[PDB]
């Protein structure tokens, strides 16, 4: 009896949010995550990220500054096991090691992933369709490519993505150094997807604010808004498809609101789409393009190509990342 | 455009003999060797003069003709 | 102190979140 | 004699050639072949030294256009330019062609913001959008004029291409680890706030969608008298609200804020950089340099970083700045061990 | 004190401030580094 | 119908060119050395 | 022009399309079977090409001695023109069932072949696919127990076809891989080291599926079952669809780390084998210089070739300290108790080896899309991309892609049911 | 650490500023 | 549907695969000259 | 800290539990906002 009355308050409004199925995981989880990692930030002790004995603090305590860095990776000893709390010893071990990151980690993802399960669900309750859940799968499916799918890949979580803004430049940086991922068209389309969204997310509410209705209670010293009731809705859709369209032409502008909306949700999340998984085939060694050589068979004289002196960067690079933890001649992982 | 000559015989008339008769101007452009001339874009046979392992480089603004010059004289 | 200030900074937009949520002006349809 | 041409020329035709139509077509049309011409046709090596184009056969991403060589600081150097004294073909061999398109170029996107403003008080719309388009405008002085102003000349602007292009971020994080910039921070913000928009805009409405609008069900119908259109505010509001906690519901706001956010981004960023132009950067925090050199057992991703880059800027400088000429002996060479 | 060419009404309303505290915060947040070093 | 500016110039300004180049640049593909 | 979906209810039609697809998937085993015999040479490492099927037909020893690339050739001929014919006997079958006309109202047929929302037709239909697996899972056993047996990468000298003798049958043993984390090294499926589990690992499953596949057929679902789920065609879609997603993840994961089944020798090198491979080659480079490999003190104090894992055993040090839980035929024979014994080491290493790891650390699976092998900063004078890479990218995209056709149809079956139609 | 003590101040006022500000016009807006 | 009437499917086929053997050339010319690389 | 090992495990199968059993659920199975089919 007493379950039955359960389950009701879960399903439907509380006044504050929608807490079904879904977020019977997510609540607890993505709390867990919350708490540890704000304290992990102000006060854990130094990591020694690659096994080496050379431990990082990027802690708020331990001398750092926000962008000076955060929540450090597991060691590269732990680098791929199981490593939790319970499982170890002394907390100043754990705390040593890295655990805070996997803990973190592995609570949001799930969470994460609740998170967008939650979102589909509520539209279950509220008889509209099932997108956004959709949309939501880009970035998720992202972080998950980043934190997971390429420690899983290359063979530690070491190296997963600092939990810190500097980090984040870090793994960004050593990445192309090691993949080349510039000469990618996954993320190629990724730089598409994005410079796409900016270009009509500025486009659509330009434009959107341009054709207005202009004689709606708007004087020169107040400007009050739409709610639903208004019929009219907000702006003369004539207007916005005339003026783009006298812009470049005709077929250029867009004729209803669908494909206008419908285009706004299928550029960005079809960009990143297909970025997530750069990411994530390059976590199996597919990196990108690399034309390092074009000749002159003349006497076989070498030519630089623009490309060259990208690879005469992304050297410097490579020589001198994670310095000191190489013994061996090519790094093969 | 609704496809307006797109449709017709005679926009393809004049162009089944017009567009190839570009398409091959230009393959003849570049077979015949004006890019090169007209462009100035040195030819495999051109970049290095055999045995110089140096780049011509461009060091005074007002000489960049008599310089550039200076640098085809040598090749030959 | 260089920290607190990066903290202090850090509760205000947790503070400003749960009123921002909870304590929000109305969206009503009496209109 | 005049307001004729004025409606001749303003003609609602396909091809809409307004007052500012004589700037745009003639300049957006010669900076677009002044690229294909060039990215096809032209080598850069006597200015550059490396391959520009598909004559020489560089896939599309590696050929460009490539900037002037650096002798010549900011001569603007024209076909009757004293130094390419009317010979062409070298004008071209000189890089004469970065100059076009940045010029000729710049006046494209000077009519595209004008050709904005006519049809604006033609239909009687809003100027919004022309405003919105200065961003862009701005991102392109703010780099390709203002930023090689301050340098030593044309040479150290992007150079007209793809990877070109790459090469040019590489530079930045090297010299300038433009990253930690907090201008390109923000600017970094908008971008990817642009694209957040984008997505939650676009979904919540294809899927808040007026129920059985369609018997078939599917969505490809609208007319003039569909005042309250295909969707719902007060369903996406609770919708929200409720999962992330907050929603304005004001669709005025929501277009009007997705202005704000891209473009708001992209004049942080353009400011960014009219900063580097004078080699003026945020490569650096003082705070940890101090305790980072009287103490060798203390390391933070700040540092790591530091790190790479000099290895950026000793193994890139001397095959990119042929000027100098750099000479730089294998063992100077900063080198983790083993690699 | 009786001049009428002004609109004497000025105002900003409770959605409108807690974005303006969330600019004005997070904006001091990501600064504050560079200031204090 | 009639040719003009608009539809006509437009059409051939852009659309000439490309076939000269796609006609160039198919013959450099097999170019040697 | 969701064409494909106005013919959701017409089975007639279904058939001729679930038939027609199901023609291109063995056309493909064919021209792929061909092409690839058709470029292959032989004596040359299989993946230094780009083979991927060949070495399927390989790894179930239907061609080879003693890791050696193949004796015999025909048997790929075999199965290059099988699938290339199977592929037109459904081509007539697809097109036929598309194009002459619909189906249901055939009295004795709609006793064969039944509809949707028919819970206990379904059923019946989905246990009969399920006696089919059944077979095919249990003719693989047949083809190592009492036929030409399988690839044994294992014990001893080279690991030729061997059949197996009474596969690991015991309860315990099979599920026990259901049972243990997947993490580390341990990943539930991928753990298998032995061949013979792999056999009995199948024989299990065939009883499995036959034992369900009539249940179904004689058992309509319970209550809990039919309160669950719901019965849309749309909906059966969005099941079988999120499976085939986990898999994909599975296979691709289980491609990176192999066990036997994927025989390294035609695939290539593991990712850690590389590495591992790495470590391995210099001690004995450096054992020629007469370095002492106990002694030696890296850069960081932890031995250039040495160190321990946390559960403290012996391990080639360096970054490829991660890859410790890696193991192969050649690496093996130097681990004892402990972990690895410095006595077998500099006494008891033949050459062979040696071979081995310079072939594998030097085809590292690292690749770009221009075939460049080795680092991103390489030269582009050698073409490299090892199989599992390939199959590894291909395949994880598709389970990724996949997963939102999970979402997409799953949530459409909810606009069914009373949401948008 | 070293720091420019002038910092705290500057953000400080930061945060304050704008933020009084804003304070004054939601109380004449009610 | 053909009483004679003027083509456009086929149009719409004829440049579709024009354009494939160009960019495919495209892609056989990307052959020609790396290839000689080292 | 076997003690916390054990806590956790109850707590994380607790919470699975009211997933699992949350949807097979007889009593709220799929109810919807438009049709109860029941
Ligand atoms: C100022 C000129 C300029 C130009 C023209 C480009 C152009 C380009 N850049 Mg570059 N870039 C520039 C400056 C420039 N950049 C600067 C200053 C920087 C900083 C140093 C960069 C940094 C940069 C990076 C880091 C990257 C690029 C990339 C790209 C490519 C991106 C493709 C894309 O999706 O874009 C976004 C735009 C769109 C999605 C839409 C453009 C509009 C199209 C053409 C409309 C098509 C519509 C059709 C005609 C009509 C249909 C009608 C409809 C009703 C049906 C593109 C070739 C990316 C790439 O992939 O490189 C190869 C990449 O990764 N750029
Ligand atoms: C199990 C297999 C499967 C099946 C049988 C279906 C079946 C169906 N889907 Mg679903 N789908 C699936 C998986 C599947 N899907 C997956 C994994 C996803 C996630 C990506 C989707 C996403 C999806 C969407 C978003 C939609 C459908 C829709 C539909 C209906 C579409 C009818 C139609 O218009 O097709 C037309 C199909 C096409 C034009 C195909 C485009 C395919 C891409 C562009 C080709 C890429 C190839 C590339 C060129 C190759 C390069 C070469 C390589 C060597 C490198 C149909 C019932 C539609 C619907 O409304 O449902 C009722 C719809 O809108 N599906
Ligand atoms: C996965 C592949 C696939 C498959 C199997 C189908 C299958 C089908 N589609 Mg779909 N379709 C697809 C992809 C696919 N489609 C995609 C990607 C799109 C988007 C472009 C569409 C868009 C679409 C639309 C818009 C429509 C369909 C329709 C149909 C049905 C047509 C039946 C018919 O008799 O046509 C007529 C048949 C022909 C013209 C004959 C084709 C003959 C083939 C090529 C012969 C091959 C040779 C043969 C094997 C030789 C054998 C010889 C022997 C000796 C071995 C059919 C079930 C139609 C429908 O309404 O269905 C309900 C419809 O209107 N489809
Ligand atoms: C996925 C697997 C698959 C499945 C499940 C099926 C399933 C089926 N197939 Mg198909 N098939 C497949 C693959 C598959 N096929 C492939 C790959 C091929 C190509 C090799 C074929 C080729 C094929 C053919 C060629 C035929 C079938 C038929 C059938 C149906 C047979 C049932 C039966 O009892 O027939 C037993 C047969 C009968 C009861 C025949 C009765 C004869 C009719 C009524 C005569 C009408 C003539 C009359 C004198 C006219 C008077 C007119 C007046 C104006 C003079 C069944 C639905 C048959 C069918 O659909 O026909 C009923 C059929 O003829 N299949
Ligand atoms: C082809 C695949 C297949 C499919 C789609 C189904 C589908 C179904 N089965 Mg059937 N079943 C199968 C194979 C299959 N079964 C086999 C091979 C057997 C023999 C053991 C059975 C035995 C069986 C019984 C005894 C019963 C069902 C029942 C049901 C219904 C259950 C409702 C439900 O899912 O509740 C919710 C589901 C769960 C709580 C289970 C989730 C399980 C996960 C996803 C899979 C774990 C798989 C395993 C670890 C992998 C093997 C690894 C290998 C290395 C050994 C459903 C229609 C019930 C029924 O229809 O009642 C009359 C029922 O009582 N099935
Ligand atoms: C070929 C076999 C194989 C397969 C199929 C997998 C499969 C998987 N691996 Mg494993 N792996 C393998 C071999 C394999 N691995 C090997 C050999 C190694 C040795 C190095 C590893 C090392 C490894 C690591 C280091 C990690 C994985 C992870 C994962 C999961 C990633 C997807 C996800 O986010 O799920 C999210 C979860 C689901 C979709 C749940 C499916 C189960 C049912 C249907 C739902 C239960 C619902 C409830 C809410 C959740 C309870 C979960 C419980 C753990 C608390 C996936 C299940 C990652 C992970 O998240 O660990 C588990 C990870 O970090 N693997
Ligand atoms: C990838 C980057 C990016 C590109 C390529 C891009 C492109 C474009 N944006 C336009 C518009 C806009 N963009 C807008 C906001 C934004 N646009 C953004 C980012 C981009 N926008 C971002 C981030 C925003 C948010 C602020 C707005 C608000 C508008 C418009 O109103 C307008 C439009 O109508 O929308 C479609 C179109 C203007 C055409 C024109 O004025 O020609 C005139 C000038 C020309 C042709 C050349 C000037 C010369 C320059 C220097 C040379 C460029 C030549 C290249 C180097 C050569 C080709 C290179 C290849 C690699 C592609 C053009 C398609
Ligand atoms: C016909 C036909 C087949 C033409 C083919 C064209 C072609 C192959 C071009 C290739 C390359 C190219 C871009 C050349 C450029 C030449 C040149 C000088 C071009 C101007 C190009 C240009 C400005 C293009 C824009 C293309 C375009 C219309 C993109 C969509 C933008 C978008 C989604 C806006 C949002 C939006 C649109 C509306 O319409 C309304 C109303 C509202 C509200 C709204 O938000
Ligand atoms: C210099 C000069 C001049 C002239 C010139 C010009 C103006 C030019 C132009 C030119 C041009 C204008 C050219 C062009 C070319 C082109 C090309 C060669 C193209 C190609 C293309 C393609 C191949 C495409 C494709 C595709 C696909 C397939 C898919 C995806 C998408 C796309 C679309 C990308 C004059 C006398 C005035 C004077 C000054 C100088
Ligand atoms: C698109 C579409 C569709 C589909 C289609 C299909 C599905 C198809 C299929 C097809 C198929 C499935 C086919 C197959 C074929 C095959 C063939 C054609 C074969 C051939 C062969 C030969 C010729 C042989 C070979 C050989 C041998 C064996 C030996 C040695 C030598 C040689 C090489 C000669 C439909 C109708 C639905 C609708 C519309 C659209
Ligand atoms: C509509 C459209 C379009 C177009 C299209 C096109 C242009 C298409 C084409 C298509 C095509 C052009 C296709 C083709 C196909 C083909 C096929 C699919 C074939 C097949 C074959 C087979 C299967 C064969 C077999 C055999 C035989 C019989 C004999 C012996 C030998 C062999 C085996 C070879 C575009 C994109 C613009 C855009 C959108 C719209
Ligand atoms: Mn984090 O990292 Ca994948 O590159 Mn080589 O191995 Mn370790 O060195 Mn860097
Ligand atoms: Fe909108």
């Amino acid at each position: 009896n007493l379950w039955e009355r359960f389950c009701n308050w879960v399903t439907s409004t509380d006044n504050r949010l929608y807490v079904g199925w879904f977020g019977v995981i997510m609540i607890p989880t993505l709390l867990a995550a919350t708490i540890c990692f704000v304290i992990a930030f102000i006060a854990a002790p130094p990591v020694d990220i690659d096994g080496i004995r050379e431990p990082v603090s990027g802690s708020l305590l331990y001398g750092n500054n926000i962008i000076t860095g955060a929540v450090v990776p597991s060691s590269n000893a732990i680098g791929l096991h199981f490593y939790p709390i319970w499982e170890a010893a002394s907390l100043d071990e754990w705390l040593y090691n890295g655990g805070p990151y996997q803990l973190i980690i592995f609570h949001f993802l799930l969470g994460a992933s609740c998170y967008m399960g939650r979102q589909w669900e509520l539209s279950y309750r509220l008889g509209m369709r099932p997108w956004i859940c959709v949309a939501y799968s880009a970035p998720l499916a992202s972080a998950f490519a980043v934190f997971l799918i390429y420690p899983i890949g290359q063979g530690s979580f070491s190296d997963g993505m600092p939990l810190g803004i500097s980090g984040t430049f870090n793994f960004m940086i050593v990445f192309q150094a090691e993949h080349n991922i510039l000469m990618h068209p996954f993320h190629q389309l990724g730089v598409a997807g994005v410079f796409g969204g900016a270009l009509f997310c500025a486009m659509h509410g330009s434009l959107v604010t341009s054709s207005l209705i202009r004689e709606t209670t708007e004087t020169e010293s107040a400007n009050y808004g739409y709610k639903f009731g208004q019929e009219e809705e907000t702006y003369n859709i004539v207007a916005a498809h005339g003026y783009f369209g006298r812009l470049i032409f005709q077929y250029a502008s867009f004729n209803n609101s669908r494909s206008l909306h419908f285009f706004l949700a299928a550029w960005p999340v079809v960009g990143v789409w297909f970025t997530a998984l750069g990411i994530s085939t390059m976590a199996f060694n597919l990196n990108g393009f690399n034309f390092n050589h074009s000749v002159i068979d003349a006497k076989g004289n070498v030519i630089n190509t623009w490309a060259d002196i990208i690879n005469r960067a992304n050297l410097g690079m490579e020589v001198m990342h994670e310095r000191n933890a190489h013994n061996f001649p090519l790094d093969l992982a | 455009p609704f496809s307006d000559i797109i449709t017709s015989v005679r926009y393809w008339v004049i162009h089944s003999i017009t567009i190839p008769a570009l398409f091959i101007a230009g393959w003849l452009f570049v077979s015949t060797g004006l890019a090169y001339d007209v462009f100035g874009t040195p030819r495999p046979d051109s970049y290095y003069a055999q045995e110089q392992r140096s780049i011509p480089l461009v060091t005074d603004r007002f000489e960049a003709k008599q310089q550039v010059e200076t640098f085809l004289e040598q090749l030959k | 102190m260089e920290t607190i200030t990066y903290v202090f900074i850090f509760a205000c937009i947790i503070a400003l979140f749960f009123f921002a949520i909870f304590f929000r002006e109305p969206p009503r349809i009496t209109k | 004699w005049f307001d004729i041409l004025d409606d001749w020329l303003k003609r609602d035709r396909f091809v809409f050639v307004g007052w500012s139509g004589i700037l745009l077509f003639p300049c957006a049309y010669l900076a677009l072949g002044g690229w294909l011409t060039g990215t096809t046709f032209v080598t850069s090596w006597y200015t550059h030294g490396l391959a520009s184009s598909y004559l020489e056969g560089c896939n599309f991403l590696t050929v460009a256009v490539s900037t002037p060589a650096n002798s010549m600081g900011h001569s603007l150097l024209l076909l009757w330019g004293p130094e390419a004294q009317g010979d062409f073909t070298r004008w071209c061999q000189l890089g004469g062609l970065w100059t076009f398109i940045a010029l000729h170029g710049a006046f494209g996107l000077i009519g595209f913001m004008l050709r904005q403003f006519e049809i604006a008080r033609l239909v009687g719309v809003r100027p919004y959008n022309a405003i919105a388009f200065s961003a862009p405008i701005a991102v392109f002085v703010s780099v390709f004029l203002i930023y090689p102003l301050g340098q030593s000349s044309w040479f150290f602007a992007p150079s007209f291409g793809v990877a070109a292009i790459f090469r040019f971020l590489l530079f930045f994080q090297g010299f300038h680890n433009w990253t930690l910039n907090p201008f390109h921070m923000m600017g970094v913000a908008g971008v990817l706030g642009g694209a957040l928009l984008c997505a939650i805009h676009g979904a919540t409405v294809e899927n808040t969608l007026f129920q059985d609008g369609e018997g078939a069900s599917t969505f490809r119908a609208f007319n003039p008298t569909q005042a309250e259109e295909t969707y719902s505010m007060v369903t996406a509001n609770r919708f929200w609200s409720q999962i992330f906690g907050i929603a304005f519901s004001n669709k005025r706001w929501l277009h009007f804020f997705m202005l704000f956010v891209p473009v708001t981004g992209l004049w942080m960023s353009a400011i960014g950089v009219v900063g580097l132009a004078l080699n003026l950067r945020s490569y650096d925090f003082i705070s940890q340099e101090i305790r980072a050199a009287e103490d060798p057992e203390f390391e933070t991703f700040y540092t790591k970083n530091l790190l790479l880059n000099e290895g950026i800027r000793a193994w890139m400088a001397p095959q990119d700045q042929p000027h100098e000429n750099f000479v730089f002996p294998e063992e100077v060479l900063p080198r983790g061990n083993a690699l | 004190m009786e001049p009428n060419p002004n609109r004497q009404p000025v105002e900003l309303n409770r959605t409108s401030l807690y974005l303006g505290l969330l600019l004005i915060l997070v904006l001091a947040l990501l600064f504050s580094s560079y200031f204090f070093n | 119908y009639p040719i003009f500016t608009v539809r006509w110039v437009a059409v051939h300004t852009l659309a000439v060119p490309t076939i000269f180049f796609l006609g160039a640049i198919a013959a450099m593909q097999f170019i040697q050395r | 022009w969701a064409g494909n979906a106005r013919l959701i209810n017409l089975s007639g039609k279904l058939l001729g399309a679930h038939v027609a697809h199901a023609g291109l998937i063995v056309f493909w085993a064919g021209a792929m079977t061909l092409f690839e015999l058709a470029h292959f040479i032989p004596e040359k490492p299989m993946y230094e090409q780009g083979l991927i099927l060949i070495p399927h037909i390989a790894t179930l020893g239907w061609g080879v001695g003693p890791g050696g690339e193949v004796v015999d050739t025909f048997p790929f001929f075999v199965v290059g023109v099988v699938h290339l014919i199977s592929s037109a006997v459904l081509g007539f079958g697809g097109v036929y069932h598309a194009i002459r006309g619909p189906e249901t109202l055939e009295e004795y047929s709609s006793f064969f072949g039944y509809d949707w929302k028919d819970k206990n037709k379904m059923t019946t239909i989905l246990g009969f696919h399920l006696i089919v697996l059944g077979i095919g899972a249990l003719l693989l056993v047949a083809k190592a127990m009492f036929f030409g047996g399988l690839y044994d990468t294992w014990a001893p000298g080279g690991g030729d076809v061997r059949v197996i003798t009474n596969p690991t049958l015991d309860p315990r043993v099979i599920f026990g891989y259901l049972l243990k984390s997947p993490f580390g090294g341990e990943g539930w499926i991928v753990s298998v080291n032995n061949l013979e589990d792999v056999v009995g690992g199948h024989i299990w499953i065939g009883l499995i599926c036959i034992a369900g596949g009539i249940w179904h057929i004689l058992t309509t679902p319970f209550g809990w079952a039919r309160r669950a789920f719901i019965w849309s065609g749309e909906a059966y879609l969005s099941y079988s669809l999120g499976a085939l997603s986990m898999m994909g993840f599975i296979a691709t994961c289980f491609v990176w780390f192999n066990n036997t089944v994927y025989p390294s020798e035609f695939y290539g090198p593991t990712g850690p084998e590389a590495s591992q491979a790495q470590a391995m080659t210099f001690l004995i480079r450096d054992q020629k210089l007469g370095a002492n490999v106990g002694s030696a003190q890296g850069p960081t104090g932890l031995g250039k070739y040495l160190m321990r894992s946390p559960t403290g055993e012996i391990i080639f040090g360096g970054e490829t300290m991660r890859f410790w839980d890696f193991r192969g035929p050649w690496l093996e024979p130097l681990r004892g108790p402990n972990g690895l014994d410095l006595n077998k080491i500099k006494n008891d290493i033949q050459p062979w080896q040696e071979r081995r790891a310079a072939e594998y650390m030097t085809h590292a699976p690292l690749g770009s899309l221009n075939s460049v092998g080795g680092v991103a900063t390489e030269i582009n004078s050698v073409n490299f991309v090892s199989p599992r890479s390939w199959l590894a990218t291909s395949h994880f995209v598709l389970a990724f892609f996949f997963l939102v056709g999970h979402l997409w149809h799953a949530g459409r079956a909810r606009a069914a049911a009373a949401g948008f139609e | 650490m070293e720091v420019n003590q002038l910092g705290l101040i500057a953000t400080a006022l930061f945060v304050l500023v704008p933020s009084v500000f804003l304070i004054i016009l939601y109380v004449q807006t009610e | 549907s053909e009483g004679g009437r003027i083509p456009l499917w086929i149009v719409a086929t004829v440049a579709g695969m024009g354009v494939i053997v160009i960019v495919g050339l495209f892609f056989y010319g990307a052959y020609a000259g790396l290839g000689s690389s080292l | 800290m076997e003690t916390l090992k054990i806590t956790v495990y109850i707590v994380v199968t607790f919470f699975v539990l009211l997933f699992v059993f949350g949807f097979l659920s007889g009593d709220p199975a799929r109810n919807p906002k438009r049709k109860d089919l029941e």
